[PDB]
């Protein structure tokens, strides 16, 4: 083939943009989306639901998959923004449970201060730190090479083969060098506050802040300090290359009219519809678009809005305690 | 063809009308001897060469061009290889990621 | 103003034609006959046109013709444009559509420095012409 | 009237200019005074030749004026 | 005179057009608007503005018109301009430019082979009526 | 050319979803005329033409206020150097790019 050629590669900033572009999306006005939760399907299917493995019923994006649905919804919960949080993946410095918990490749950001094995700061806060270099040793990515630098050259994945002692103990960039010891100059980024940590964070993600809460205070955060040529650099949602998002709501939030039946008999699907209309008593009403609280499914149009996922699974009956949650972890 | 840019299509696939080349190559003309109104040099160079360089300029001599807009140059078009049942057949530019 | 050119090879393929250097010369034209009448509309060719509606301001000013006030129910004005008497306008006053009791006056839309600060006017006199309003500004009844 | 557009300018090579856009103002300058007289014009200064021809009824409907004779041959 | 043809449209990268045919089209616009218009055009716009020099011998027509200096202490003169069976001028004389004793006169600039050498035009005639046309060359004043 | 459908009251007007679009291009204009400058005899436009968001002017002097960039065909100084984020790269070897030859940039996203 002899014709021009072009090499080109969306940038993994757009991807962080597009999830601020689904945060913001979150309003009452129009122009402003807003998705439900739907939960429904009673009735069980065929009778080797509530034994192991089987698999539901794959779920079909058609008409007649949609038409059903709406007959069996048996409850609904709105998505406030406020229950919405941007998250990324978490690596505790230090801890056991994850793999390779003392060494580190070449950027990849590392929480640490949160459990006794890793001290640095006191005054908790959760500190962060992306990790700029590391020591050169071993053999690391593309067929041998040897070094370091040349390995970096030709593109290459360097993994040090040295442990590195001690957690990142400064509040600003670059704390390695400046001392005959070992150890790789990891730079902070923000800070965790305590309060979030215990709700927002699970083990498994680490919250990084909306460029809104970051307003209305920096401190909390620990971004109150930062280099910034800019005169803010204030979202730094940017800065960690924030991949994804995190939703949780506890499932007494969620509305069921009934109240004994999503109990006794658990909802088997799950699916999100977005910006349903209300209840119209006839084709004689003007269309409004859904808000308030609840919305006993009752009061949603059939097919009323567009529907982005469905989920189909085995029973998933629930208890009624005040604790039980949602996840619904988007990747966008 | 005719007049009103002559046999509209062929009917046999629309749109626009075929183009027969008529005069075809040879000198530029002289130009009227000067062509430079003030002899200015106009952006870098003077007036009488360059500061219009180009092959495709409307003479009114012709109703070649028509109006507005602008002429596309579909001799040098960077083609989509892969794309919707159109496409334009042997491409032009391919997308080879790394 | 019988001055006006033409603008190149007007016909064929050719290797004859104006250079793009046209517009020039089709710039020219529209300047002159636009100096034709430097401010200058008249009415008396659309004379009438213009006030049917109601209780019209109806300005012509710093040059236009423009009014009837044709079927009248009118109360009509006309208005006026401030100095500068480079002595040019025109106006229909109630022109040849019938005029009635609607009348105007010069002062009756807005008088800037115009219309001599007189007021009012006169029942239907249209038949005719009723007024020429004057060039320049200043001005009453017109003469 | 003196509304219209200047449709750009010969300076050099050059760029600026609208390059074939300026019809839509080009219309309007011809659009200006077509319609500026529009339904209307002068018929004294071309109103005088014609009618120096025959006496024929010679239209000057609807607008304008025509046939000033200036001159002999029964005077239409 | 609502004759000329709008030359088409545009259209991006384009599909049909003058191609090349616009002028003499485009040329047309012109014709009935010069041709209907073509000699005789409208002075009393543009023609009190010219005098606002002296006595000064400035000769407005064989088009249209010019001088009335809009001002007192011209002097005003004025020309007829030549003969010869056109029958197309006008002017506009003092009007609203006011002048006092400036006059103007048909002799002052030199009206020469007709008029019958009758006298000028008023003297400080200022307001109102105005000193009107020589058709052809011939005016005694023909106003 | 709506009201002919009943089953727009349905899910309110809106549709592009029941075409299933699920595919966005933008394209722009670049003229010689806007950059006069790099628009000489022999400019070869070797590659790189990027895409980005939400830049921001020169400053003047560093310490100052900031503002939103909305003025087309911003020269590259003025920029606030790595100003805003960059969403997209490409590789076109030469292009060509002479004057008075606008240019017409196609780019399609299935986002």
């Amino acid at each position: 083939d002899s014709s021009v050629i072009y090499r080109a590669i969306v940038t993994s900033k757009f991807r962080t943009e597009k999830m601020l572009n689904f945060y913001n999306s979150i309003g009452s006005g129009p122009d402003k989306n807003t998705i439900f939760i739907t939960f429904g399907r009673s009735e069980p299917w065929s009778s080797n639901e509530n034994e192991v493995g089987f698999a539901p019923p794959y779920p079909t994006d058609s008409v007649l998959g949609v038409t059903d649905m709406w007959t069996h919804m048996m409850g609904t919960v709105k998505v406030l923004p406020s229950m919405l949080d941007a998250v990324i993946p978490r690596r505790d410095w230090g801890d056991t449970r994850y793999p390779d918990p003392y060494t580190f490749r070449i950027n990849d950001i590392v929480v640490c201060n949160s459990a006794p094995y890793n001290a640095t700061e006191s005054g908790a806060g959760w500190l962060v730190y992306r990790c700029l270099d590391v020591p050169d040793t071993g053999m690391c990515s593309i067929a041998s090479l040897t070094d370091k630098d040349e390995c970096l050259k030709l593109g290459g994945k360097w993994t040090p083969s040295a442990r590195s002692m001690t957690p990142p103990e400064g509040r600003g960039d670059a704390e390695g060098t400046i001392e005959p010891g070992d150890g790789y100059v990891w730079e902070y980024l923000f800070e965790i506050p305590p309060d979030v940590s215990i709700n927002r964070c699970t083990n498994e993600y680490i919250v990084v802040p909306w460029p809104e809460e970051l307003k209305e205070d920096p401190t909390r955060w620990g971004y109150e300090d930062n280099l910034t040529w800019q005169q803010d650099d204030f979202g730094l949602i940017y800065r960690v290359k924030a991949n994804t998002i995190r939703f949780k709501a506890y499932l007494d939030s969620v509305y069921f009219p009934e109240a004994a039946l999503p109990g006794n008999k658990g909802f088997r699907q799950i699916s999100i519809i977005t910006n349903p209309l209300e209840a119209k008593a006839h084709p004689n009403d003007p269309n409004v678009k859904a808000e308030k609280d609840y919305y006993d499914p009752e009061d949603l149009m059939r097919h009323s809005g567009e529907m982005i996922y469905m989920e189909n699974r085995p029973p998933i009956i629930m208890a009624m305690d005040q604790t039980e949650e949602i996840n619904i972890l988007f990747t966008f | 063809k005719l007049t009103p840019t002559g046999e509209i299509e062929h009917d046999s696939v629309t749109g626009e009308a075929i183009y027969e080349p008529g005069p075809m190559a040879g000198v530029k003309y002289p130009l009227p001897d000067d062509y430079n109104a003030e002899n200015n040099n106009s952006i870098f160079q003077g007036q009488l060469p360059s500061e219009r360089r180009k092959l495709m300029s409307p003479l009114f001599d012709a109703s070649g061009t028509t109006f507005a807009q602008f002429r596309d140059l579909v001799n040098k078009r960077l083609k989509d290889n892969i794309g919707n049942p159109r496409d334009p057949e042997n491409p032009t530019q391919v997308k080879i990621d790394e | 103003m019988k001055q006006n050119i033409n603008i190149g090879n007007v016909v064929d393929d050719g290797t004859g034609d104006y250079l793009r250097k046209g517009g020039i010369k089709i710039n020219e034209n529209f300047d002159e006959l636009y100096y034709e009448l430097g401010d200058g509309d008249v009415p008396y060719s659309a004379g009438a046109w213009k006030t049917y509606n109601a209780s019209s301001g109806q300005t012509l000013t710093a040059e236009w013709g423009k009014s009837y006030a044709i079927n009248t129910s009118s109360g009509r004005v006309t208005i006026n444009l401030p100095k500068g008497t480079v002595n040019d306008y025109n106006k229909v006053i109630r022109a040849r559509d019938v005029f009635a009791t609607w009348n105007v006056n010069p002062v009756t839309l807005v008088a800037a420095s115009g219309d001599t600060i007189k007021g009012s006017a006169v029942p239907v006199e249209i038949n005719v012409r009723f007024s020429d309003l004057e060039l320049v500004y200043c001005a009453p009844g017109r003469w």
